[PDB]
């Protein structure tokens, strides 16, 4: 019971490290609010057809099913300020 | 490690 | 929202000729990686299937197919094959796939550059022609 | 012991002769589909440099 | 009168080079005991 | 006849190294063409840059 | 020894020199033969071209 | 010896790090040096080039 994260264009296979990095600061706000928990935790999604950025954040349907949860390893924010592995 | 020397051991908890 | 953990595995218990479908993955894979070299090959070093040591097989078919270009959709394709020989054949087709728009993108740039040497090369003969009558009188 | 490591090379070459003969057909019934799909994919990749 | 190896599936063919990289860390003590 | 083939052997010698030094002239040649043209164009990227 | 090594060497200096002068001058009757020859050779190259 | 060593790495590290500000500062002073100095040699280069 977490909104649908804005994966914006970025595939993560299976069993391979990847980072994410959303332009918008929305979801490190979402971040911040995970970091007390004792067991951190996030999801990974696929966009459907026909990708829309205004239909992401309107309905949740556009976003597979399918998820890939997996624990959250460590922020960097080098340049950028979510770039989330 | 190579193989250069076989052997058969008649036991080995001995 | 509701949520099970639907990791679907079904195998035989007859584990022998299964893995040999394994030998072309990886052989193939080799290959993508010299003929189309992308990542280190360090990673692959590191995983040799002598070792036994990949107590996911069905990891490292999906870490093979991490190296397909195919599209996100085609991904998802992938994944809504449930029967483990499918996905390792909807996996190896991708492969296929990848190989053939590789191996076309490379006898293409062979061909160029062949055509180049081809265009120059008789220029060079040419270049003896003048040459020659220039200082012969 | 070599009789058996003859068989040995006779059973496991004729799991290797299977396997190949298997591949090849799995292999053509992936060639079955037309040569459309392939001029297609030429299509796209045309399409793909076009933009 | 030397323990037993953990070969950790390692065939070693005879006549043919092999490497030999266990996860222990217990047998490198075994190893410097034999230089 | 030792005479002989080693009178050949020089007559092959002859066209070949002819062929040799005339190639490394020609090649040559192309580089005293492109290479005043490179400091030319280091002339005219200069000129661009200030002037 | 010592004598009998330079003695030698004046023996072998001297075949060597005599064989360098005989060879130079069967090299100079064989640059008797007419530049006509080796412009006429490079006339056929010219001939033979791929072009 | 920890202490002697830590101390040596002090005074060592004291020393490169005097040097590095001597010679910051030293660089500053050839740094007062206006920058019409840099674009007279770039005016030089343009000349020392044009002949």
């Amino acid at each position: 019971h977490l909104p649908l994260i804005a994966i914006t264009r970025n595939p993560v296979f299976p069993r391979f490290i990847k980072i994410i990095e959303v332009k918008n600061k929305k979801l490190v706000e979402l971040l911040r609010r995970k970091v007390r928990l004792a067991q951190p935790y996030v999801g990974v999604f696929l966009k459907r057809d026909d990708s829309n950025e205004s239909d992401v954040v309107e309905s949740l349907d556009e976003i597979y099913h399918t998820g890939t949860f997996a624990q959250i390893h460590e922020m960097q924010d080098l340049g950028d300020k979510l770039r989330m592995i | 490690v190579m193989g250069h020397r076989r052997v058969h051991i008649s036991r080995q908890l001995e | 929202m509701v949520e099970v953990e639907n990791v679907v595995h079904e195998d035989f218990q007859v584990t022998e000729e299964v893995k040999a479908l394994t030998a072309e993955i990886v052989k193939t894979i080799r290959d993508i990686i010299a003929l189309n070299p992308l990542y280190r090959e360090s990673v692959l070093q590191m995983m040799q299937a002598g070792q036994r040591v990949v107590d996911n097989p069905i990891y490292l078919s999906d870490m093979g197919a991490a190296l397909t270009g195919a599209e996100s959709h085609e991904l998802q394709d992938v994944l809504e094959e449930t029967n483990i020989p499918k996905r390792l054949y909807k996996a190896l087709s991708l492969l296929k796939k990848e190989f053939e728009l590789s191996k076309l993108q490379q006898r293409l740039g062979r061909e160029v550059e062949e055509k180049i040497k081809q265009t120059h090369r008789k220029y060079l003969l040419q270049e003896q022609l003048k040459i020659i009558k220039k200082e012969l009188g």
